[PDB]
């Protein structure tokens, strides 16, 4: 039935509309050359501290040496030094030796340029736009069982489609799990993904890319661009033994290598599309200060 | 490069394993060999009798020396105009390979003047000299009437180090030289010169693809200077910056980026086509091969071959504070020398 | 054309008390050492291994405030409210919405220019429900934000941009045409005045007409931290009220 | 000479090529409707301080109230106030009042957010890069005496063109200044603008616009965007009384009404498009230190 039923049973000549290519269609029809990369797709929504510590010990040793020249800031010079690294200026001590004052001024210049470089490091980390992929391919262990992971999620396909036949010829257990999670409409699954009545969706690549390229806010982002996927192409289906095949293929390949196909891709595809959060670094802060008070409780044994 | 050296050798890889796969599919034997000279093949006149011929793999195919091209052949229009092509086993495009204080010293002389004028201001109108000197040590880096101008200078010192933080964050964070080319749509490459040296593989499909398009003709008159035989020679020529850019396919340059981390591609991507199998005219080895390739596409055997070769892969703050680090490490000797002075004076 | 800071505040309210307890356990003392901790997380303000924890806490002070310098750079510096359209190549006007109110003068040259171009048919569906009669009504409607775009010639829009600062145009420029003199049929005035117009183009009389009307036009840091400035100007009363409470204690 | 002589002597029927239009050319032949905007062109290479002063007076008055409350906190505490703005680690005063500690904590948070907003201010000032043109228009002070400014520079045109004739219609003395500064070629003048042999150049609009577009590195910069210029237009030269005039005019104005002319301008015209320098801020530094030594000379009377 369908497109294949109208082509093979000779109520039409060729199938110009958008149509996938698989094995039994290629048995019953003779396709043209492809013209757009349309596989399948799934839519969802080190060395500073050590040498600076050694230089800190060097500064403390020179402070001990200036005490050997000449009050009780022998071991208390570290509480001055690493306290004035950050320049919050905890009241610590006022040094007496001239070479100690020159050393503190040089180390304070180093601390000022260090905090300036750290602000530049935070700005450079603020430059980059990071992306996350909770599912990184069709062979995910999440797709194996929704009881394997703690939220039981869901994934959608389209009925009476070539994707279902590819799943049945490639992953029968995944077809058994998809049997629980069927639906009907493409825009129905779109509304279910926007409201939150659906978690994942399985279809072709460029259709979902165009649906992502025209949505406001752009919540729906794919997984890659067709790399762990079927990677086939859309073409034109004709009857077996038609003399139009060579001429249509030469016309299509002429339409490829001139940028006119790229002009039509510009005409019909769109290539468009945070806050204050550091709670991972904050949890690291709380855990390091808990480890520090644990170290103080260890040193309290004397 | 070869006076006379033709030997049997061991060959393997991506399309070799694809050949083993469809040899397993339907049963046949074969004879794997290579091209006489390393060209894909372009429609070119031989300059006797005014006659077009083909060379390379196509020239060995049409002459009966070859009967099946299991090789990365780029499908385009004119090569399909003469022989038949199967459906492509690899989909990719085209891309480009590339290789990826003084005024503060014036302010220091100014505060050398400022310390002297503040101490003379304290001297004129009423260990103290060394106390005001150490006050100047505490002011010029910031680790009662003269102290007014001193705290004015402290405001100067904070606004100078704020401008210093701002323009260092500028110089190494925000602004950037345009190391990227932005692909084929670079207007400077439209009329190139000796500073943008880029070309393609000699007699490849890139040559015909850039010979066809009328809005890329001028670059075609530039890239005809440095046409290279193999892609390895192109990697070698860009490796020592004898070139400046190179035009090649997607997955090959991605594999070379996984090989060498300096060989980096660019943003743009055009001419979406596919590597397929170079085939003869009407032959009984046409439908079987396309069906076997499509059977290899419907399962993950293409992704298994990606796992073999395609998918298979292989700040720290010491940049401008390296000289400052060396100066801090060298100033310890000057501090010890000042300790020698303080010993020798008393 | 905040909450994380509150969590840090409750955290340091825990930190100062537990560090004073830990400093007492490892040998007006309480209030003075709490004010010493106030000087630890802030600048100095006041005149043994527990101090080590304190100097560790000093490091966290920087990873507050440099982070406070970081996120505002993500909040005001690089980001921008998308109020630009960037000309005719915006797909927002190619695929319109109910709030994208763009129009022109009803039965103008823009309407025929978009009616001939069939690829601009979709915008032709919009303005027929939205067009006005005079451009001054359009300026008055876009001042009240009843419009959202306005396809128009550049002279009037740049003049109103010189008038009002919020009236902002864009960069792209399509259908680069000319304003001339509408004439009748075959007549010598088609010739003479035309040379006179060219006599105006060769000299600086067009330049003087530009100087009369065309060419002649007509940080502070209070974006959202002015509420914090009002908080600084207003917390003095509550502070001195707490000082009167401290008088009532003494 | 050239094309116009071939049209007047009628060995050329029409001159469809690029051609400037002025008065005498419109006298001798007839032109078409314009199709491109081509004039001429020249190529070259408060209250915050008041409110912080008010808040400083507020802090000084509350310091007076601290000294009256419960030891030099009368007027010298401003040395604590405008010293803790900058975090210099200079000892000023140890406060003995709770009012002083709370007010200095508020002022310290205010100084932290002020320096953070000032870093944001420096970022926004650094993003705003200057783009100015020293020559305003044809009535420049440079265009009356180049030795009035300290370098006497030079600027040229093309020889024997319509631009020189329009300059001679504007000013014969401008032609007298330009007569010693003539040159031959277009790209010769371009290279003379590259290697410092020439400082400015005057020609038509779109030619120098395209040469600025193909300028390698955005080095040579135009002046203005078509404001203080001649503002003529290219046309199609036809013979006087030719019957093809109205048909060519209607065909051109049909060719404007579909964006095809804009497509050809997109194809053939592409007009594309950091260190330590703070000379405005350093000039403010020199002005404020001059004001500081002036205030010291005022205070020297006591
Ligand atoms: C799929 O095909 C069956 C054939 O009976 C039909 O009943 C069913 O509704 C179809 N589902 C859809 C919506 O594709
Ligand atoms: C393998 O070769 C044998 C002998 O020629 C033949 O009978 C058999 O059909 C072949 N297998 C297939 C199915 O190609
Ligand atoms: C053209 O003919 C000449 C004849 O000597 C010969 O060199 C060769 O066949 C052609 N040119 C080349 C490729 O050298
Ligand atoms: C594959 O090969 C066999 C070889 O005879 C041939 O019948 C046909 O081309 C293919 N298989 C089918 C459909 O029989
Ligand atoms: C301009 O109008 C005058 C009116 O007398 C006429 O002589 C002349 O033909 C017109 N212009 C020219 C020079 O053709």
């Amino acid at each position: 039935n369908g497109m294949i039923g109208e082509v093979v049973y000779q109520r039409a000549v060729m199938a110009v509309g958008s149509l996938t290519i698989n094995e039994e269609r290629s048995e019953v029809v003779d396709f043209s050359v492809p013209f757009v990369e349309t596989g399948i797709s799934v839519m969802v929504s080190a060395s500073v501290w050590v040498m600076m510590f050694v230089m800190l010990l060097i500064v403390s040793a020179i402070a001990v040496f200036v005490f050997e020249y000449f009050s009780f800031t022998i071991g208390k010079a570290i509480w001055l030094l690493w306290g004035l690294v950050f320049n919050n200026s905890v009241p610590v001590q006022n040094p007496k030796g001239t070479t100690s004052k020159i050393m503190v001024s040089v180390w304070a210049f180093f601390a000022v340029i260090f905090l300036a470089s750290y602000t530049a490091n935070l700005a450079a980390f603020m430059i980059q736009e990071e992306f996350v992929d909770q599912v990184t391919g069709l062979s995910d262990k999440k797709f194996q069982r929704p009881h394997d992971y703690s939220p039981p999620f869901r994934f959608g396909t389209v009925p009476n489609g070539s994707t279902e036949r590819n799943i049945r010829n490639n992953y029968p257990y995944m077809h058994q799990y998809m049997t629980r999670f069927n639906q009907r409409g493409v825009e129905d699954a779109l509304v279910s993904l926007k409201t939150g009545k659906l978690d994942a969706f399985i279809y072709d690549a460029a259709v979902l890319n165009y649906k992502a390229g025209r949505d406001e806010g752009c919540k729906l982002v794919t997984i890659g661009s067709g790399y762990i996927f079927a990677t086939t192409g859309y073409g034109i289906a004709l009857q077996k033994g038609s003399p139009w095949k060579r001429q249509i293929d030469l016309a299509l390949l002429q339409f490829v290598g001139d940028g006119e196909m790229e002009e039509l891709e510009t005409l019909w595809l769109t290539g468009i599309c945070s806050s204050q959060l550091d709670i991972d670094n904050m949890a690291g802060v709380f855990y390091m200060l808990a480890a520090a008070m644990a170290l103080s409780l260890i040193t309290f044994i004397w | 490069g070869s006076p006379r050296h033709t030997v049997p050798q061991c060959c393997y890889g991506f399309c070799i394993d694809l050949l083993i796969k469809l040899a397993r599919t339907m049963n046949f034997t074969y004879e794997v060999h290579l091209v006489a000279d390393g060209k894909f093949g372009t429609q070119e006149r031989v300059n006797n009798s005014n006659k077009k011929e083909w060379n390379g793999m196509m020239g060995e195919l049409l002459s009966g020396q070859a009967d099946m091209i299991v090789a990365p052949l780029t499908i385009n229009n004119e090569r399909a105009q003469y022989i038949e092509f199967s459906k492509p086993f690899k989909y990719q495009g085209l891309t480009i390979l590339v290789k990826k204080s003084t005024l503060w010293l014036l302010v220091g002389l100014s505060v050398h003047v400022v310390a002297v004028m503040l101490y003379l201001l304290d001297r004129f109108s009423p260990l103290t000299l060394s106390s005001a000197m150490w006050f100047s040590w505490g002011v010029l880096l910031n680790s009662f009437s003269a102290r007014i101008l001193g705290m004015v200078w402290a405001g100067f010192a904070m606004i100078i180090v704020a401008s210093y933080t701002a323009n260092l964050a500028a110089f190494l964070v925000l602004d950037r030289p345009e190391e990227r080319i932005t692909g084929i749509n670079d207007p400077r490459l439209r009329n190139p010169s000796d500073k943008f040296i880029y070309a393609t593989v000699k007699q490849s499909s890139v040559d015909i693809y850039f010979r066809r398009q009328v809005e890329l003709s001028t670059m075609y008159r530039h890239m005809e200077k440095h046409n290279y035989e193999s892609a390895a020679e192109a990697i070698q020529a860009v490796r020592d910056n004898k070139l400046h850019a190179f035009i090649w396919d997607s997955a090959v340059l991605e594999f070379e980026a996984s090989q060498k981390c300096d060989l980096v591609t660019t943003g743009e991507l055009f001419f979406r086509s596919g590597f397929g199998i170079g085939m003869r005219k009407d032959s009984p080895w046409k439908q079987n091969v396309s069906l076997s390739i499509l059977k290899s596409h419907e399962n993950g055997f293409m992704e298994d071959l990606d796992k073999t070769w395609v998918r298979y892969q292989e700040t720290l703050t010491f940049e401008n504070m390296a000289g400052v680090f060396m100066l801090v490490a060298g100033g310890i000797v000057a501090g010890i020398f000042l300790i020698f002075i303080e010993i020798a004076y008393k | 054309k905040s909450t994380l800071w509150l969590l840090v505040g409750l955290s340091v309210h825990v930190v100062a008390v537990m560090l004073y307890l830990l400093d007492r356990f490892s040998p007006l003392t309480l209030s003075s050492a709490m004010w010493f901790s106030w000087g630890v997380l802030l600048n100095s303000g006041i005149g043994f291994s527990a101090r080590i924890l304190g100097m560790v806490w000093a490091g966290f002070a920087m990873i507050i405030v440099a982070s406070y310098t970081a996120n505002l750079a993500a909040f005001l510096v690089l980001d921008r409210p998308e109020e630009r359209i960037t000309g005719i190549n915006d797909p927002r006007l190619r695929n319109p919405s109910d709030k994208f109110i763009y129009a022109t003068v009803k039965q103008s040259s823009v309407d025929i220019y978009f009616r001939r171009q069939v690829e601009l048919s979709t915008m032709y569906r919009h303005m027929e429900k939205h067009n006005y009669e005079s451009a001054a009504e359009a300026i008055q409607a876009v001042r009240d934000n009843k419009l959202h775009a306005f396809i128009w010639d550049s002279a009037v829009l740049e003049f109103e941009a010189s008038q009002k600062c919020d009236l902002v145009t864009t960069g792209e420029l399509f259908f680069r045409s000319g304003f001339g003199i509408g004439m009748r049929k075959d007549s010598p005035w088609k010739q003479n005045v035309s040379l006179s117009i060219l006599k105006s183009h060769e000299n600086g009389f067009m330049e003087d007409l530009d100087k009369t009307w065309v060419r002649y036009q007509e940080t502070l840091t209070f974006e959202n931290m002015a509420g914090v400035f009002m908080l600084v100007a207003g917390g003095i009363v509550a502070g001195i009220f707490l000082i009167f409470i401290e008088i009532a204690y003494k | 000479n050239g094309m116009i002589g071939e049209v007047v002597y009628q060995r050329a029927v029409m001159a469809v090529g690029s051609l400037t239009i002025n008065e005498e050319r419109s006298e001798v032949v007839d032109f078409s409707v314009p199709f491109v905007e081509t004039g001429i062109s020249v190529m070259v290479s408060a209250s915050v301080w008041v409110m912080m002063f008010v808040m400083l007076l507020i802090v000084s008055a509350i310091a007076v109230f601290v000294f009256e409350y419960f030891s030099f906190t009368i007027g010298k505490a401003i040395w604590l106030l405008w010293g803790l703005v900058f975090n210099n680690s200079v000892p000023v005063q140890n406060p003995k009042g709770t009012t002083s500690k709370i007010m200095v904590s508020v002022w310290a948070f205010f100084a932290v957010i002020f320096l953070a907003s000032y870093t944001a201010n420096l970022a926004a000032f650094m993003i705003q890069e200057e783009f100015v043109d020293q020559v305003t228009g044809l009535s420049d002070k440079k265009f009356q005496r180049p030795h009035d400014y300290s370098p006497p520079f030079r600027f040229g045109t093309v020889p024997q063109g319509s631009t020189e004739r329009n300059i001679r219609n504007n000013y014969p003395y401008m032609h007298q200044y330009m007569t010693r500064f003539n040159q031959r070629g277009v790209e010769d003048a371009l290279v003379s603008l590259k290697t410092g042999k020439l400082d400015a150049f005057i020609y038509d609009a779109a030619v120098l616009n395209y040469k600025a577009g193909r300028d390698e590195g955005c080095k040579l910069v135009t002046i203005g965007s078509g404001y203080i210029f001649a503002t003529t237009g290219y046309g199609i030269a036809l013979q006087k009384g030719s019957p093809w005039k109205r048909q060519i005019d209607l065909a051109l104005l049909q060719f404007v009404g579909d964006g095809e002319m804009e497509e050809l301008e997109t194809l053939w015209l592409t007009g594309i498009c950091s260190s330590q320098l703070d000379i405005d801020n350093m000039a403010g530094v020199f002005y404020m230190l001059a004001a500081a030594m002036a205030l010291s000379l005022i205070t020297f009377i006591w």
